[PDB]
Parts: C-alpha cells; structure tokens; sequence
C-alpha cells in the first residue's frame, strides 16, 4: 500500500534491516553489522499524486 | 584489492614471489629425487608452477598407458611442458585465466576467499605457527632456505593433458575441519568439449546461426573455477570421500565401467546432477563440520595467547566469537558460510555469472575428442568476455562452438575402449555406449547414526538459511588481503600421512554372450562406415535389422515410411522441380513420422509415449513383442530399464538420550531436539533413497536417451547420404547443382530440428516414468523401517518422560507427552520440490522457451514511441503521418492511409525467410466500420513484403486476405467477415513450409492451405506497413504488436499466445479495450440488442426504474441492418474514491446513469424480483455498490454485474425481464435476479446471454450518423 | 518466482546491495544481472 510504513530487507540478509546512516555528513541507507544499538527505520512508497 | 602479479618465466628469482620450491609431496617414495620447480606467486598464497603434475600414484606416469582406459576423451603427451617456451606459454595462459576470473566480482570474491582461508595452524607456546601443511619450502643446493605460505599450488596437467584435478596434501586435515594445502593440475589450452545436443530446450546459440552441430567447448576460466571450489572445500575441512557412486556392477554385465564418482564432485559441478544429492551430502558435511570446528576451537583455538597474523587469518576464516581464551563457534553464520561454500559456490552458478555454457550433466553421455585452443591470442579469447567476444551482435554462447576455426582439433592417441557383445561377425560396441548403472550398494556401509541427543545440539536446518548469494555481498576480505606473507625458516613437522586419492581402475576387455539381439545390435544396424562413398553406393533404407547388419549398403529404418520416399525414386532425376518435390516430401514425412506420440489418459500420468522406440530400440520386445505402448502399461519402468535394483537401507537403530542431573528448561529442549532429530533422520533416509534412485534409475534413463539420439541421428545421416547421392546423379541439368546443394543443407537442418523435437518428446515421457517410479515404488519400501525407528524413538522418549517427570512439572509433562505421541506417530512427507527433473521447471518458462524465444520482430508502442519490442532490429523508419492511438493494452499503431503514413522495416537476416523456413505472423487489428461506400471490391494492402514475389496481408471488404506468391505458385486465404466491425482481432498466420499455411482469427482456425508447392518468397525490399490502393484518404486501421516468429506455432501455442494477451484480469468493453473508471459508456445486454438503459420514475411507488430503451437499428452502406450500439443513456463507471484506473475482474463499482447512482433497494418494499433503481427519488434507500465480474472466459467483451447482498435481498446477477407489472406500458425492467447467481454454473450457455452486458464506448471507427 | 519481493529498477539498473566494506552493505544502483533467466536475489527487496 502507498503511504504505509514498512521495514525493508534485502531478501538476502533478513536478519539485518536496511537502516539510514547519519553518522556521516553524506547520509545514506545501508545494512549495518555492528548492531550495538538497534533502532528501526520505516520505508513507505509514495508517489507525487 | 588483491593484485595479480604479471610474471614471465624468465624473471629472476626474487625469493619472495619467484622461488624454486621443493614439491610438497617430497616424502613419497615415487617423488624421491624430483628437484625444485620454479614457482611464481600470482596471488598472495597462490603459486603457479609450470610443471606437469606427476606427484601422486594416480598421475605418476605421463606416457600412453598402452592399455585402454575408462575415459574416451584423453590426450597423452609426455613431452609437453618440457621446454621453457611451453612453460612460459602455460604460465601466461594461467595468468590470463586468473585475470579473467578476477574480472567479474564473483571471481574476485572467490579468489579472495581462497587466498584468505588458510588451513588451521598448529599451536606452539600459545602462538599459531605454520607447518608443511600450509607452506612450500623454497630450496637451494639440497638445503631448505625458506618456508613460504601457500594456500594453493597450481601445476600443469597430469598424464591426461586435457584433464583437471584437485588434490589435498594430508589425509586427516581434509575431513576433520583443520583444512590443508591444495594442488590443482589443469591445462588452459587443451580442452574437453561437451556435446549439448538434446539437453537444454533453451536456444544455446543464435536463431539464424545455421548451426550444424551444437557441440561447445568449455571455458578455461570455468574449468579452473571448478577446481577453486575443491580448493575451498579442502581449505575449510569439508571434503569427505565416503559419499561415492560405485559404478562397478557385474550382474547386468553391460555397464559403462567408469571410475567411482564422489558426491562432492557433483556438488562442486552443480546443476541438474547436484540436485539429486545436494541435500544429503550438504547436511552430512555441515553436521559433522560443526562438531569438528567446535572441538578444534575448544581444544586448539582457545589455547592461544598470541595475536599473530595467523590468528587474524583464522578469525576471518572461522566466524568465531568471544575473547582471547574463550572462543565459541557461532553456529548461525558458520552454517550460513558452509552452505555458501557448498551450495552457492559451484561450477554452474559461477559459470552462469560469467556467461559461460556448461554441460548440464557432469557425466559425459557423448564424449567428444579433446581439442587445443591458444587462449593467448586476444582475437579468440579475451579476459573481459571470454570465448564469446560480443562483436557486431551478441554471441550468446556462439563462440563456444568447436567449429570456430581457433579450436584446433587433435586426433586422439588414446586406445579405444570397447566391449565385444559376441552372441551364440559379432558386434564390438564402444564403452561410451554402455549403460551407466551404479552399484546398488554404493550408499551402503554408510554411518546413518547419531550420538546421544543432548541439549543445544542445534541440528542443521537447511530451510531456515537465507536464500542464495552468488556474489557473496557479505564476507568482506579487506582484512585478510592486507596481511603480508610470513615466510618463516623453521616450521612444525606435523607428522601426518599423505593423502593419496583413489587409484583409477584399469579397463578390462570382456566379452558378452547373449542369446537375442540387444539394443546395441539395433544401434549398430543403423550405422554405415565413413569409408562408404556417398556416390556410386546408394544406402537403401530397410526394415530388417539382420539384412542391415550384414549388408554395408543398406540401413535399418523402423520408420518404414521414409524408406518409401527415400528409395523407389529413380536415380538420375531430370529436373530441379522433381528434386524439390522429393526433398519437401522427405522433410514432411520425417517431421510427421518422428512426431508420432500415443497419449494414454491415465489421470496424473498421461504418458505421451512415442511408439517408434519399439522397433528403433529393442526394449519392449521381450515383455510384449511388437508392442511398445502396451508394453509400458504392463511395466512402466521394468520394461524401459535393464536393471531394477531392489534396494536396501541400513537397520536404522533408534535414537537415545543422555542421563544426568538435568533441569526442566533443558530436558524440554532435549525432547524438542529428539523430535527434530527424528524428523531430520526421516528426511536423510529419504535423501539416501533419492540418491540411490538417481545413481541407478535415472542414469539408465539418460543412457537410454543417448541411445535414442544415436539412433535418430544415424537415421538422419542415412537420409543425408541418400540426398547427396541423388545430387551426385543430377543428370537432368548441368551446373545447376549449387541451389540444390543449398536446398539439401537446409533440408538437413530441418531434419535435425525434427530429430530434436522427437528427442524432446522422448525425454519428456521417460523423465516422468522415472520420477513416478521413485515416488511410488521406492519410498514405501523405506517408510516401514523408518516407522520402526520412529516407534523405537517414541518408546525411548516416553520412558524418558516417566522419569524426570517431577523435574518437568505435571503441565509440562502433559504437553511433552502429547507432542511426542502426536508427532512420533505420523509419516513425514517426502519433499520432491528439489527433484532434478520436475514439471514445474518445464512449465514456469513454457511461454519463453516455446513462443517468445523465436520472436524476431515485435512492432509495438512503448513510452509513446513506436519500436521493435523484441529488440532484434532498429532500422524501422516510420512516416510523418503515422500516429499512436489508444489500443488493446498500450498505445496502438494507427495507419492513416494517406500514402505518407508509411512504416517500413529494412529487411535483415532475421526477417529473410528462405524456402524451407517456417514462419508465423501474429498481429492485432482494429479495422473501422466503413462509413461510406467508395471502397467495396477494391482490395488494398495492409502489410506487404512483396516484389511480385513474397507475402502480403491485404484487406478487402470486411475480409482479411493472406497471400503468398512464389515465381509460379500462390496461396490466397480469406478470413470470413467481421474484420471491419471495429473489434480487436488477433490474426495469426502460421506457415509450415512442408505441410501448409493455417490462418487463425482470435485463436480459432479459419483455413489451412497446401504450401508445399511454394518455394521462394524472399525479396530484399523492406516490410511495408501501408494502405496503398485505398480509394478513401480518411480510412485508417489500428495495429498492435505485429510480431513475426521463426517457427510454425501449432494450435496449442497459438491458443497459448492468445491467452497471454489476457493475462491481466481487466474487464473488456465491446471493442476489446480495457474498461476505465471515469469514462461514460453505453450499456446494453447481450440479449435484446439495440436497447440501451434509460430511466422512468414511478411517483406512486416513488421509484426510478432502469429500463431498456426503445430498439433502433443502423443501416450499413452495403444495405444490411444491424442493431444500434449508441442507444439510450450513457452510464458512467465510478469508484468509491475515483481511482481513475482500469476496471478489474472483481472490483466493486458504482454505475452512475444520467448523474444518478444505480443500485438495488435496501428495504422490504421491493420484494418482487428486486427491480434495480437509481438515487433519483429519495423515498427508498439503495445499496449502490455493484460488482463487475467475468465468470466466463477472460477475453469476452462482456461482463456480468453482480448486485450487493444486503440483508433484504440475496446477491444476484444484473439481468432484464420483460413485463408489464401494473397499468403502465409493457417494458423491459432491469432486476438483480438472485436466482441466476446461485445457479449460474449449472445453466446452459444460452441462458447466460441474459446476464451479459456490453458497456459500449463511443469510439471512432464505429459511428451511426 | 519470488512473489513477495520488489525490484526498484531505474532504466536498466536496479537497486543493489554493495559488497561489505566497513561492516556496511551500502545500497547502490547496478545494472541488472540475471541467473537462470531471473536476476540475483540481491536486487529483490521485501517490505515488513
């Protein structure tokens, strides 16, 4: 569904969730392996209309 | 990150990259005196040694053995790699292969993994130290100077200079998880081609290649990349030789006599062969490797108090966790990594990532003579692409073919391996033709046992692992590619025994005495020696094997119908017409007669038995002489196979548990683990019997298929011998043989296509038989022993709960007892989704491999631009007055017929159809209704490839004409009518040059005409889409998905292609377009044509009834009356939220006529037939939400309108009844008809007319004015 | 073949998970590469 938040996985590493990375100025989305702190991020599919 | 060092054999010895090693097997007595060899470190811990591998007893000798061997493809050349020039060439070739592997990311990951995963080093004073199991000794003057680290040593080939092999170094470290050094022997120049002639139904080469033979040569990159997987297995302590197929069977006495095949070997190759044995060997290896690595870490890795670089290597290789002094093997990622090593990393997956063709079978049914290729010549082999250097078009495994002029063929000096079947001139049949029957006790003597089921056993769950990762996105190697090489001087001895692989058995010459003609007799009866000259000798096809056996001229043909058209024709044909007629008759008879199948209709079996295998192969003559289809019924497999094994499996002792001062939370885990272990034992015994089936039953099926291919190919070559003899006697004319020779070449191509279709049928019906035997007659034998084991386990566990019950507690005891009683009383189903050959694999891509594979043109519209959707050609130029209009699924091509709306496709080699090339043309058409009478009787073309010779699709008055014109002959096929009714019609014309041209409209056959007299319809003028010879300048036509295929689609594929266009569940209006959500439509019933919907208001009842309006008719220009479509009021389909999409199969809609929503009453007022009203009039409440459905076929241009179920009215299908309920006039009232919906599927097709509705759009091309 | 997965494809390039570099598999666009007539498992993503 549009405008509904889900958790994103790569279908290859379902144990690790795609999480946005903000520790650097160039923010991006990556799968992290340290996992010292767990905080999920939600991805929702949105179109212009 | 890892660097490949570019070295030359003349480079001076650095001592760190170029050394003179002492061979690691120097302790063996056969290797005494073999001096140091020059070695070049190509990658860190990987060394190339350009010397012949002659260090094991298997490869001790390099000369010709002077005795027949068990391998048909072998080259023996002792004086190879004996000179510095050959050594330099070999070194450069190996470096080129390695940098070809490194080019792709998967190969880079594999090379990093090999260079990083060192064997487990020894412990000394708390520090990890290297031993001779991991180091090579660089030596001068009979004195070892430095031991350099080496995970892999690459030599030249062994005795067989075309063979590849991987060997370990020490016996125990290979299997106990320690890991060991590996030695890989391979030649990158000498190759062993594989004959892929009947395995892959997918096109392995180009469609217009004119490929005589589909014999490919392997890629040296993939040949080496096979041995890299074995190196990884050795380095991780994975290889176990206990799972092997013993191919030594003496009872059948007709066995291929091959060396024992390790299950690790098929797992490494991958593909079809691995799927039969994948789960068993992988599960066993992972289960034992977890224990081995846990023991190693517990006793060795935990006794390390030094942080040397070897510790970094080990921590990266083995996914341990914890701290120094306490290391624990984390089972999750360790199991995942082992699965990736075994399952994901294999020859087939890596080769497919490298775009390289593989054999699809590790076993060689048709071995080919090994060849020689100079990969150093960059014109032929390139590190970026490989053999298939894409140039002026994608090769798609085209450079792999062994006729590519750089694959230098070599005559084989290996002695022939034959068995003499010499009954009482007696036949000598090659070893490669014998049946491949593995011994029935090959998997006996296996362990099939487990220790006491303790807590935290954590049995391996292959189904809980994440899916495949071919690229290995995880497992970074930057940590281990920055570690330098140690190169210590003194190493730990590690006194262990050398690993000597199985010494290959010697082929023995044996003779067989049989009392009746065997299948090998039947094959050899269909053979003629190449010493027989095609001219001066006419090979007359016969029907008796005995005559063909003795007389070299004649050939045995069980077809007994080619022999009529092959013989009986006078030699010295006087005209090319006769040599074309005979030549097409040959093609037609061979294609029609090898396609003979018998579809017996036993449910869920439905064997499509081809009967001609009966006399082609002496199979079913013993059980029922003269009948083969009947012989299959009596015995499905016993007749088809020469050996029913009557298998057996070990006694399967029941499992047990530990005894001690346990706890509740862990004895419960013990019970759960025992249940899981029982489940895995059931699955493991099922996998064992599946492996036995594959070894003994399926390999016989494969060799039967090979025998069938031999028989059919020799039938085809006998036909070719006769054709070329006939050409050698062309007495009719002089110097006109060239065209006849081209005709014969194309005819041979057609014969090969017929042969491959016949073999597809044969394989299709044999694979099903073998799978049925496995599932029906094999598992039930196992289930009895498995049930006995299950009962023993249940007894042991239930006794384990009577004790320790107080520790559990009464509730947990009750739950555990219930779980044990329920679970350990059933039968665990056999999971066959991973079976090697399955129908689902053959059906999931049926449309891609049977229809879309042969598409050479598909003219459509994408993103608002007209283009070839297939992508074969791009020189399609369209006129300035061509437009794109709304069409069937996406915009449609609209030819305005103004003589400037010309589309033309410059003809290329794909669209050039020769005399013998079948072809099909499928296109959607929407032809407007003729609005004026000035074009009747004037035939005008629609799309023509015509230069007073060729094909032409034209449109006469509402009839579509398909025309072929040869130099003298022609065909004209006319569709009936209704082309000009403004409806989307799919016309598909299939031309089988041998039999006839068939025209289907909307998937239904119209007419078939003989095309056997038409020969050349090829002209170089572009295919022209135009409306020339049209007297109307405003006349147009919508075209969509005009596609051309290079095969004759039969009725099944035609109806499949017609379903494909309705894959989506859209609702279609009368024209055939999808139904939208904000467009106003005229609404009419299929019954009572010409009447649209209107409303009338009843003030006394306060109800706005929907009623079919007064009928009206339209007059055609040809003075034929038809029911009007634009009648009544325009209803507007809507949604509860105005989605503005396309209407689908079961969407919930809201019809809005004249601005007022339509619906059924929502109270008890209207209990008589449930008349449908509108929101006009607020006295009664309505339930507006309708539901469009299509209960009939998806392509129908009408839809049913199911009414909602409110509590007052049952759900019904919107229909109409003609009545006069009260004093108002006699009308047609629309009502919900709750009765039709309930009994819809029982009604006949005539009553369904009442419920259908058309939803007429106002569309240009149909207008009543 | 895998019905509970999505491919975020732009032109001929689909979203992909890069190789592990610093314990972070950052996501990048890559040209779609097939395996048995279907792309790799990496290009497929799942929403939970």
């Amino acid at each position: 569904k549009y405008n509904e938040n889900y958790q994103l996985y790569n279908k290859t590493s379902p144990d690790k969730e795609v999480k946005k990375v903000f520790t650097n100025d160039k923010d991006y989305i990556a799968i992290e392996y340290n996992q010292n702190t767990n905080n999920p991020t939600f991805f929702s599919l949105i179109q212009k209309e | 990150k890892l660097e490949i060092n570019k070295f030359n054999y003349n480079d001076p010895i650095d001592g760190i990259n170029v050394i003179t090693m002492r061979p690691p097997r120097h302790s063996d007595k056969i290797n005494k005196g073999k001096g140091p060899f020059k070695a070049f470190q190509v990658i860190k811990n990987i060394w190339i040694v350009p010397e012949r591998y002659n260090f094991t007893n298997n490869t001790n000798d390099l000369n010709i053995p002077s005795e027949p061997i068990m391998e048909a493809d072998a080259i023996y050349n002792p004086n190879y790699l004996n000179t510095p020039s050959e050594k330099d060439e070999f070194l450069q070739g190996v470096i080129k292969v390695l940098e070809r592997i490194k080019s792709k990311p998967e190969g880079e990951k594999l090379l990093e993994l090999i260079s990083s995963s060192i064997p487990l080093p020894l412990v000394s004073n708390g520090a990890l130290t290297l031993s001779d199991n991991e180091t090579i000794a660089y030596q001068e003057n009979n004195n070892i100077v430095s031991n350099l680290q080496a995970n892999l040593v690459i030599y030249g080939p062994g005795p067989d200079i075309a063979n590849n092999a991987t060997y370990g170094l020490y016996s125990t470290p290979i299997s106990n998880g320690e890991g060991t050094l590996s030695e890989v022997s391979f030649s990158p120049f000498y190759l062993k081609p594989f004959d892929e002639s009947y395995g892959n139904y997918r096109s392995l080469v180009n469609i217009v290649n004119k490929f005589v033979k589909r014999e490919f040569a392997p890629d040296p990159a993939s040949t080496l990349m096979h041995e890299l997987v074995h190196v990884t297995h050795n380095l991780y302590g994975i290889s176990n030789r206990n799972f092997y197929y013993n191919f030594d069977t003496g009872k059948i006495e007709t066995s291929r006599q091959q060396n024992s095949l390790i299950f690790e070997e098929l797992l490494t190759f991958g593909g079809i062969d691995s799927k039969a044995i994948s789960s068993l060997i992988i599960k066993k290896i992972i289960e034992t490797a977890k224990n081995n690595y846990t023991t190693l870490i517990s006793e060795r890795l935990n006794t390390v108090t030094v942080e040397n670089d070897l510790l970094k290597y080990i921590k990266n290789k083995i996914p341990v966790q914890g701290r120094l002094g306490n290391f624990k093997l984390d089972t999750a990622e360790f199991e995942k990594k082992l699965n990736t090593i075994l399952f994901v990393l294999n020859e087939s997956n890596l080769a497919q990532r490298f775009s390289i063709l593989v054999a699809k079978h590790f076993l060689k049914e048709r071995p080919i003579d090994p060849i020689y290729v100079n990969i150093l010549d960059d014109n032929s082999y390139s590190t970026l692409e490989g053999f298939n250097i894409s140039s002026q078009g994608s090769n798609d495994f085209q450079g792999q073919l062994l006729e590519s002029s750089y694959f230098e063929k070599i005559e084989s000096n290996a002695l022939r391996a034959f068995i003499k079947i010499c009954p009482r001139g007696c036949i000598e049949v090659e070893n490669k033709d014998l049946f491949l029957i593995s011994n029935k006790d090959s998997l006996n003597d296996i362990n099939l046992s487990e220790e006491k089921i303790k807590p935290e056993t954590t049995v391996f769950f292959k189904d809980k692992l994440p899916p495949q990762d071919i690229t290995l996105s995880n497992y970074d190697f930057t940590e281990a590619n920055s570690i330098p090489s140690i190169s210590q001087q003194n190493i730990l001895e590690r006194n262990e025994e050398l690993y000597e692989p199985i010494r290959n058995s010697l082929f023995e010459i044996k003779t067989i005495y049989v009392d009746k003609l065997t299948t090998f007799h039947f094959l050899e009866a269909q053979n003629i020696d190449e010493s027989i000259d095609s001219s001066k000798i006419r090979v007359e096809l016969t029907d008796s094997v005995d005559e063909a056996l003795s007389n070299p001229n004649k050939v045995y043909s069980p077809f007994k119908n080619m022999s009529n058209t092959i013989n009986s024709i006078e030699t010295g044909i006087t005209s090319t017409y006769i040599f074309y007629q005979w030549l097409r008759s040959i093609v037609k008879d061979f294609s029609d007669e090898t396609g003979k199948i018998d579809v017996i209709d036993k449910s869920s079996d439905t064997l499509a038995i081809v009967p001609y295998i009966g006399p082609l192969l002496n199979i079913g003559n013993d059980i029922r002489h003269g009948d083969f289809v009947g012989a299959i019924e009596l015995a499905g497999i016993t007749a088809l196979l020469e050996y029913v094994p009557e298998f057996t499996i070990p006694i399967l002792v029941g499992l047990e548990v530990i005894g001690g001062e346990l706890a509740r939370e862990q004895v419960e885990a013990i019970v759960n683990n025992a249940l899981d272990k029982r489940d895995q034992k059931w699955a493991e015994v099922y996998n064992i019997t599946k492996a036995q089936w594959w070894g003994t039953i399926h390999l016989q099926i494969n060799t039967r298929l090979a025998h069938t291919y031999k028989a059919l190919s020799r039938q085809a070559n006998a036909i070719k011998m006769n054709m070329e003899f006939q050409l050698a006697n062309y007495k009719g004319n002089i110097d006109d043989k060239a065209k006849i020779k081209n005709a014969i070449s194309e005819t041979e191509i057609l014969l090969n296509k017929s042969v491959e279709q016949a073999m597809k049928n044969t394989e299709k019906f044999m694979i099903k038989l073998s799978n049925s035997y496995l599932t029906k007659e094999m598992i039930p034998k196992v289930q009895d022993n498995l049930k006995n084991f299950d009962l023993e386990t249940k007894k042991t566990l239930d006794k384990f709960i009577k004790e320790k019950e107080d520790i559990l507690g009464t509730n947990l005891s009750s739950s555990l007892r219930r779980k044990v009683s329920i679970r350990l009383n059933k039968n665990i189903a056999f999971d066959i989704n991973d079976i090697p050959f399955s129908e689902f694999d053959d059906l999931i891509n049926q449309y891609k491999n049977e229809i879309e594979d042969y598409e050479v043109l598909n003219l459509g519209a994408e993103d608002g631009k007209i283009k070839d959707l297939s992508g074969t050609t791009s020189d399609i130029n369209i006129g300035s007055d061509i437009e794109l209009a709304d069409g069937r699924e996406n915009k449609a091509i609209k030819i305005k017929g103004s003589e400037n709306s010309t589309i033309k496709i410059a003809m290329n080699k794909y669209l050039r159809f020769s005399a013998t090339d079948n072809f099909s043309i499928s296109f959607w058409i929407k032809h407007p209704k003729p609005t004026n009478l000035l074009n009747n009787g004037i035939e005008y073309t629609l799309v023509e490839n015509f230069n007073q010779r060729g094909w032409k699709i034209s449109i006469q008055d509402s009839k579509l004409i398909w025309y072929l014109r040869d130099h003298n002959n022609s065909i004209k096929i006319v569709t009936p009518d209704y082309i000009a009714f403004n409806g989307w019609n799919l016309i598909t014309i299939t031309n089988n040059r041998s039999k006839g041209s068939i025209v289907y409209v909307n998937g239904s056959k119209i007419e078939e005409k003989d095309i056997s007299s038409i020969w050349n319809t090829e002209v170089d003028d572009p295919i022209i889409f135009r409306l020339k010879n049209n007297r109307d300048t405003q006349a147009f036509t919508l075209l969509d998905q005009f596609s051309i295929y290079r095969k004759e689609l039969n009725q099944n594929e035609v109806v499949k292609l017609y379903n494909y266009y309705f894959n989506s569940n859209y609702i279609r209006d009368i024209w055939g377009n999808p139904l939208q959500y904000n467009k106003k439509y005229y609404l009419q019933t299929q019954d009572k044509p010409g009447k649209g919907l209107i409303r009338e208001y009843w003030s006394s009842f306060g109800y706005d009834y929907v009623i079919l309006s007064d009928s009206k008719t339209i007059t055609f220009p040809n003075n034929i009356r038809y029911g009007a479509l634009y009648n009544g009021s325009k209803v507007l389909i809507k949604n509860s939220k105005k989605l503005d999409g396309l209407v689908r199969n079961k969407d919930f809609i809201q019809l809005e006529i004249d601005g007022y929503n339509m619906g059924i009453s929502a109270d008890r007022f209207n209990e008589d037939t449930n008349y449908i009203g509108t929101t006009y009039g607020t006295t009664h409440d309505l339930t507006t939400d309708f539901e469009i459905i299509q209960r009939q076929e998806k392509y129908r241009n009408y839809c049913q309108l199911k009414t909602p179920y409110n509590i007052f009215h049952k759900s019904g299908l919107m229909s109409t009844e003609t009545s006069k309920p009260t004093f108002h006039d006699y009308r047609d009232w629309v009502y919900s008809s709750a009765w039709y919906f309930q009994n819809y599927e029982n009604l006949n097709l005539r009553k369904h007319t009442k419920t259908n509705w058309y939803f007429i759009p106002k569309d240009e091309g149909w207008d009543e004015d | 073949n895998k019905p509970n997965s999505l491919i975020f494809s732009e032109n001929s390039q689909a979203l992909r998970l890069s190789n592990r570099l610093n314990d972070e598999n950052y996501i990048l666009l890559d040209l779609v590469s097939k395996l048995d007539d279907e792309p790799l498992n990496i290009f497929y993503w799942e929403f939970i």
